[PDB]
């Protein structure tokens, strides 16, 4: 709940029942770290 | 890995040669989520969408040269290491200085040609590798032989010992493709709401669209290169402007923007990419809210306000009304939302209990910031809450903001009602004492009430126990009294097994009995009340919290508070004018004080005394009567009360005003109340020295216009004092806990049984420290107390009962064997029998603890504390001559006796402690030996109260004989050596040895030498060793008599002057240990010895750095290099030992462990480190400190040749398993050792196996930079990364998951 | 001071270096202190002299300076603050070839020539100056005023 608006409204949709247990995925603020450096001049991509 | 043409190719969507919605078309008539799959007519567009923008680099933008910036231009290259290049030349073609290498050029002719622009360095990569350096570098070494045939050996082999991890190629480093951010991530910043002026990220990389076409533009129209070149120095000005902005000067000069925006300036715009990334910061339902008090609410609640709790905990709220059937849906509900209603409210008192609150101040540093509270209901704006918990952050109700946190899910209120609330944590972390400790109101109350008061209405009417408390509480009978007998039904559990004794009578006083009912059963009761509660408040709701447990003592400490403020009103005291009473004689002392200085300034003007001393004098003597008018204050304040006690004419302590706010201990000190009472306190000059002259009037009365100055002049200094040190703690949390990090408790135990001895420091007179606050909670390895029994077991707990044990009980017993952190066998994390067990409910805490954080944090707000020390004679008889205060015995360790000539005992030895014992046991004094020592009572001879033990003339360093004989001097040359010299007013011709420096270019190898001789011709051989009874003078050395003299065993020959004397420094709070974190070396550092043997002197005094000895006997002749500047402590002719004091100075902490070991100089940082703290009046505790060193403690040097690299860097972590793996199943012989290398809170820090991270923290100009130069692949487990990239923490229950995940 | 410089979108930076190009040719000192590339609209550092206009009248013809008048950049108040000093020179008497001063619609901090004169309608076609070129608009009697 800061980070990921789209995390913030699949939770609002597990929060009003009661069913609960998390999924993030990628936390959205970091991709700014590796897209800043991409622009640089330096190379980002998530392999493996 | 870095981007070169191709790979920046595929995040570029299609050429931006010109800088110049969701599900609807262009022209705007398949608006809304209409139709969808279909085209529209006009345009040729869709309706279906997606969400990307982000995730895709729109610009291209292909110069026809180049730039980049961090290759280019940053403190380690890589530009200049790649080719073999300086900076200052990658700067200004595209060490000595710019005029030197003019002249240089001027110098060396022509040569010269002319370099090239960015092409010299995109061309040069073109015939440039990595996996092919490793055949070719060291060839031309391999010419001016050798060594280097063996660098590339190694280097092979290391690049053997991949391949999954590799360099990458060098051409990465420049862009003939230069990328550009998203679009989403660079906006317009609204001036009016509309207008949209240029904003903060994009006017410079306008200039890289501005870059491209001109060189395109005019290589199609021709132009010369000096139209053409000069664009390529512009194709550098803005493209070195546009990833980087530092160390040069470009662009626009504050207008809109006031620095420029680089993309170096986003990773790095003040401290790293925290805020953005890391701290994520704002959050869903959260508030920032300010202060009241709150009595009636209890210290497990929560007094929320009315009408932001509505706003933050919607989602529920509804979640309520739409599925029970209240509201119709969601939405009927939104209109009653709207309009505001009773029956909401209703509705939200039943989750207020089911759902807490986690609230914190704007400052929070340590693990008492978060604490959590239950929520109850409150109809006033301003949040009520405890007053016990406002101690333990710290904040005197006056504007500090209350900011709060979100107890959503059911998983994530586990955490907050389980781990860290009011409701679970109590007793401190860091120390063994209470937090919940009260201040003002509360203390007060409580004595307010339990007084050996005055008379009182009464006398003393006897009663039973119920009857009691409400016949003072009824009518006459005050509720304060003093002495009334009671059956008060008391319980003590002996011989383990519930509530066990019986009643009894005791004597108390009244306000006392009045408490002494509510009594749940447990504690001493009337004892414990008798006395006061001074500091013992505290200390009683400890042998609450440690007797008792968990279950009773909230009953305890609850009415501490809320009847200790009930009691505070019941009083009610006052703040008047006549409350407090200054003594009648004031023109006494200060015209004592005056005149004993006008005594002086009449020496002054006639001249009597020295004019440096003329100041310290008067100051001494004005100073003396400073603490006189202090002391008749003091004196004619407390004990004065008079009062007729039926049997007439008594003396009583005076319970007034202000005595009641002090000795009960609201807050601060005496020092504090004197000022507004007797004499003001002194300020100093700006510089730091103070005038001649002070104040002499007082707070209360009426006072004069320059008095006021002076102390403006100091409070100026005092109020950014208070403010400017928020800055550097600041630092220093961090500092600390960005040293740790990562740093934690896994796994079961500690295998091997060694540690570290626990013993007093025993500082200098009285027990500064004792045993008892050092043990506690330390786990035993094997411990053998007593002449050879068993007492302490392998593996058991000293928490609290065994330390009574061993402290009441065999105090005789004060070295006892303990376990460290370092103290461990499994290196990755920590073993957790090593540690300690500092916590709160239940001692020992579960498996999987932070640790590492408990230290950093619990260090961190004392960082405030400390005060970077606020401006902080040689007299021949008290201090060169030992007293004792109490009576004992003495005991001495490590020393070597001789008798002398009358019938005594003299020292000769160095290494020497003096240890008085008592009848208990335990060591009281102590004070450490200086040179030439004559005893009056020696070991076994009984020692009285207030003795002279040993006395000395401090002006000289004497040399005494062992052996008896006479005096023969050989190698004694009039002239070269010694030169007659008579004394002033005796006349007293003393043969005076003069220095090394001053003797002749010849005459060098000449050594001045006394052998003592008997009689009969042979010389005397010392009884013992093989060597002969021969010793030698040193330079300026004063030798009264002459040849042929009898001297006995025992007489002083020599007189070595005093070496410099009263070096007064003073070690500072703050900035010290600031410096000791950083570990710096110090500023005049000392010479020590090496290795163990025999100690010479050799070498002549020519030219260089005089004196060159080879000392250390056997092997191992190392010739050591001396400064000169200092006088040798150290005589040569020694058996000077392995970390031996060679010379006058501090100790550097790279000769301390490279030369001793383990438990040496962690007790010189953790005795020093506890020492800083502690002389102000800090607790800082044994566990906690060396956690700091505990984690310092793993880089090495390399010893031994194998799969390690010889000579290298490598943690701890690598060494020690490295090691293991070796012994019994693999190899031996590679089982190489590693010697140690130790660091500051800075450069060891540096070492993060983590790449996501050490991109963070550190100068991320570099380091995100340096991660992916390396091409260093994450893959860790730690608590830096996690945080990060939204991965789970190894952390409380986070480690129960762990364990079953990895 | 600052002085707008017009140009043109595409070849807009273009204009800005070849400021400072020709800059270099005609040559002494000072004058330009800070050639800002903001973006039609150049931002430049000036000075007013009779030097660097020639340079600009001897390669053109896109755009040229802005502000207020093109000889001499750059001023602030346009024509309503002329619209209210007419008010004290104060006619409906509008005929062809008169100067018939606009300030009303999308028309107004302009002037104009009156090219129709209705009496029938009530309009007078007002030739508005845009663009180095002219725009004819019908604007009322009260949407003008006579020069």
């Amino acid at each position: 709940k800061s980070d990921d608006v789209n995390g913030r409204t699949k939770m609002y949709k597990n929060i009003v029942d009661g069913n609960h247990q998390m999924e993030p995925g990628m936390p959205e603020s970091f991709n700014v770290l590796l897209k800043e450096i991409r622009s640089l001049g330096i190379n980002i991509e998530l392999e493996d | 890995a870095l981007a070169s043409p191709d790979m920046i190719r595929s995040w570029s969507f299609g050429e931006v040669k010109k800088p110049e919605k969701d599900y609807e078309c262009l022209c705007g008539k398949y608006k809304r989520l209409k139709h969808r799959g279909v085209i529209c007519e006009k345009c040729g567009v869709e309706v279906t969408q997606t969400k990307v923008r982000r995730e895709r680099m729109g610009h291209i933008e292909l110069a026809s040269p180049t730039a980049h910036i961090w290759f280019l231009k940053s403190l380690p290259s890589r530009i200049g290491l790649l080719l073999d290049m300086p900076l200052r030349d990658i700067e200004r073609v595209l060490i000595l200085t710019e005029e030197q290498y003019l002249d240089a050029l001027e110098e060396f002719g022509d040569e010269f040609d002319a370099k090239m622009g960015a092409e010299a360095i995109q061309a040069l990569l073109k015939s440039m590798d990595l996996e092919q350096e490793c055949e070719q570098l060291r060839e031309e070494l391999n010419e001016t032989n050798s060594e280097t045939k063996r660098k590339k050996l190694t280097k092979r082999i290391k690049l053997l010992e991949a391949f999954v991890q590799s360099g990458n190629k060098p051409e990465w480093m420049i862009l003939t493709v230069l990328p550009v951010l998203p679009p989403d991530l660079r906006p317009l910043v609204p001036l009016d709401g509309g207008r949209f002026a240029t904003s903060d990220l994009n006017d410079l990389y306008r200039r890289v669209i501005n870059r491209n076409n001109r060189l395109k533009r005019l290589l199609d129209l021709a132009a010369p290169d000096i139209i053409v070149r000069n664009e390529k120095r512009m194709l550098q000005e803005a493209v070195d402007a546009l990833l980087d902005n530092g160390r040069r000067g470009r662009a626009i000069t504050g207008s809109n923007k006031r620095p420029l925006k680089s993309l170096a300036d986003m990773i790095k715009g003040k401290q790293g990419r925290f805020r953005q990334n890391l701290l994520g910061k704002r959050v869903d339902y959260s508030g920032r809210s300010v202060i009241t008090v709150g009595p009636y609410l209890r210290l497990h609640q929560c007094g929320l306000p009315k009408k932001m709790a509505l706003e933050l905990f919607k989602p529920f709220i509804y979640g309520k009304l739409e599925l029970r059937g209240l509201a119709t849906t969601i939405k009927a509900a939104k209109k009653m939302v709207e309009r505001e209603e009773a029956v909401v409210w209703d509705i939200l008192d039943e989750v207020i209990r089911e759902h807490p609150v986690l609230l914190n101040r704007a400052p929070t540093l340590h693990r008492l910031g978060i604490q959590a509270f239950e929520p109850v209901l409150i109809e006033g704006k301003a949040i009520q809450l405890h007053p016990l918990v406002c101690a333990a952050y710290n904040a005197d109700f006056d504007g500090d903001q209350m900011a709060v946190h979100v107890p959503l899910t059911l998983e994530a209120q586990l955490e907050a009602r389980a781990l860290m609330m009011s409701t679970n944590n109590i007793l401190s972390p860091a120390n063994g004492e209470p937090i919940i400790v009260p201040s003002q109101d509360v203390v007060l109350g409580l004595y307010y009430m339990t007084r050996d008061c005055v008379n009182a209405k009464g006398e003393g009417m006897v009663l039973t126990g119920p009857k009691e408390a409400e016949r003072l509480y009824r009518s006459g009978l005050a509720s304060l009294h003093a002495r009334v007998k009671v059956r008060i039904t008391e319980y003590e559990k002996d011989a383990n097994g519930e509530l066990v004794a019986k009643t009894s009578l005791k004597d108390t006083t009244v306000g006392r009995a009045i408490l002494w009912m509510i009594v749940p059963k447990g504690l001493p009761y009337s004892i414990v009340n008798q006395a006061l509660g001074k500091k013992a408040i505290s200390k009683m709701l400890n042998t609450c919290y440690r007797i008792l447990g968990l279950k009773p003592t909230v009953i305890f400490a609850d009415q501490i508070m809320y009847t200790g403020f009930a009691y505070a009103a019941r009083s009610g005291a006052s703040v008047g004018i006549d409350d407090m009473v200054i003594p009648e004689k004031k023109h006494e002392i200060i015209s004592e004080a005056e005149a004993e200085v006008a005594e002086i300034q009449e020496q002054f003007q006639s001249g009597l005394v020295t004019a440096g001393e003329r100041y310290n004098k008067v100051i001494d003597i004005w100073a003396a009567a400073n603490d006189r008018v202090s002391k008749a204050m003091m004196d004619n304040l407390q004990t004065e009360t008079v009062i007729n006690r039926d049997g007439q004419e008594e003396k009583q302590v005076s319970f007034n005003s202000i005595y009641m706010m002090a000795d009960s201990g609201a807050r601060g000190s005496a020092a504090q109340i004197r000022q507004l009472a007797g004499m003001r306190g002194l300020m100093a000059k700006p510089d730091g020295s103070i005038i001649e002259t002070p104040i002499t009037a007082n707070f209360r009365e009426g006072l004069n216009v320059l008095q006021y100055f002076i102390s403006t002049h100091g409070a100026r200094k005092g109020l950014a004092d208070t403010a400017l040190k928020t800055a550097n703690s600041g630092y220093l949390t961090r500092r600390l806990v960005d040293v740790a990090q990562d740093l934690v408790v896994t796994e079961d135990d500690c295998g091997t049984h060694e540690g570290i001895m626990m013993t007093p420091v025993i500082e200098g007179g009285d027990v500064k420290e004792p045993l008892r606050d050092r043990v506690l909670g330390r786990v035993t390895a094997e411990d053998v107390l007593k002449p050879g029994t068993a007492d302490i077991l392998v593996p058991r707990n000293t928490l609290l009962h065994e330390q009574w044990c061993d402290l009441l009980e065999e105090n005789s017993v004060d070295a006892v064997k303990v376990r460290s952190v370092v103290s461990c066998d499994t290196d990755f994390g920590v073993c957790a029998h090593c540690y300690g067990r500092d916590l709160a409910r239940g001692h020992i805490i579960n498996k999987g603890e932070a640790i590492g954080v408990i230290a950093a944090q619990s260090i961190g707000e004392p960082g405030t504390q400390l005060t970077m020390r606020t401006f902080h004679a040689s007299r021949a008889a008290a201090e060169s001559s030992i007293q004792v205060k109490n009576k004992g015995s003495i005991k001495l360790s490590n020393v070597k006796s001789v008798v002398n000539s009358s019938g005594k005992l003299v020292i000769t030895s160095r290494n020497t402690e003096l240890k008085l014992i008592d009848e208990f046991g335990r060591t009281k004094e102590s004070y450490k030996v200086p040179y030439g020592a004559v005893l009056a009572k020696g070991d076994g001879e009984q020692v009285a109260g207030g003795e002279t033990v040993a006395n000395w003339d401090p002006h000289t360093m004497p040399v005494i004989t062992e052996v008896s004989g006479f005096v023969r001097f050989t190698d004694m040359i009039d002239g070269q050596t010694i030169t007659r010299q008579t004394d002033e007013l005796t006349g007293l011709s003393s043969l005076v040895v003069l220095d090394s420096a001053e003797r002749t270019a010849g005459g060098k190898d000449l050594r001045p030498a006394l052998k003592i001789v008997d009689a009969q011709g042979n010389d005397v051989l010392i009884p013992g060793t093989d060597m002969p009874a021969q010793y030698f003078l040193p330079g300026k050395a004063i030798v009264q008599l002459e040849d042929g003299v009898q001297i006995s065993s025992g007489d002083t020959l020599a007189r070595i002057p005093q070496e410099s004397g009263g070096t007064k420094d003073i070690t500072g709070g703050l900035p010290r240990v600031a410096d000791l974190f950083e570990a710096r070396r110090p500023k005049e550092p000392a010479i020590l010895a090496e290795i163990s043997g025999i100690v010479s002197f050799g070498k002549e005094t020519k030219g260089k750095r005089r004196l060159v000895i080879t000392p250390v006997d056997g092997s191992d002749p190392y010739e050591e290099m001396i400064p000169k500047w200092r006088q040798l402590n150290v005589f040569e002719g020694e058996r000077v030992e392995r970390g031996d004091v060679i010379s006058d100075g501090p100790e550097a902490p790279h000769d301390i462990l490279r030369l001793r070991g383990v438990h040496a100089v962690t007790r010189y940082i953790v005795n020093e480190v506890q020492d800083v703290y502690r002389l102000q009046g800090v607790k800082i505790n044994d566990k906690h400190i060396e956690v700091i060193v505990r984690q310092m403690l793993r880089k090495a040097t390399i010893v031994n040749a194998g799969s390690s690299d010889f000579l290298e860097g490598e943690q701890v972590e690598y060494s020690r398993v490295k090691i293991a793996n070796r012994e019994l199943e693999a190899n031996g012989k590679v089982g190489a050792t590693y010697s140690r290398d130790l660091l500051g809170i800075t450069k060891a820090s540096l070492a993060t196996e983590s790449f996501i991270s050490a991109a963070s923290f550190q100068e991320t100009t570099r380091v995100l930079t340096e991660a992916a130069v390396a091409g260093k692949r994450d893959e860790l487990r730690g608590l830096k990364e996690n945080v990060i990239v939204g991965r789970l923490i190894p952390a409380g229950t986070g480690y129960a998951y762990h364990q079953d995940r990895m | 001071r600052w002085y707008v410089v017009q140009a043109f979108s595409g070849f807009e930076g273009r204009v800005a270096t070849s400021l400072r190009e020709h800059i270099k040719l005609h040559n002494m000192e000072d004058l330009f202190g800070e050639v800002m590339v903001p973006t039609g609209y150049v931002l430049v550092q000036m000075v007013m002299n009779d030097a660097s206009w020639h340079l600009v009248r001897s390669v053109p013809r896109v755009m040229g300076f802005i502000g207020g008048t093109s000889d001499r950049p750059a001023p602030i108040s346009d024509k309503e603050v002329d619209a209210i000093m007419n008010r004290l020179q104060q006619k409906t008497l509008f005929e062809p070839g008169e100067m018939v001063r606009v300030n009303d619609g999308p028309f107004a901090d302009f002037n104009g020539v009156v090219e129709e004169v209705d009496y029938e309608k009530s309009r007078l076609k007002v030739s508005v100056s845009i663009f180095g070129r002219a725009t004819p608009v019908e604007l009322d009697f009260s949407q003008v005023e006579k020069a």
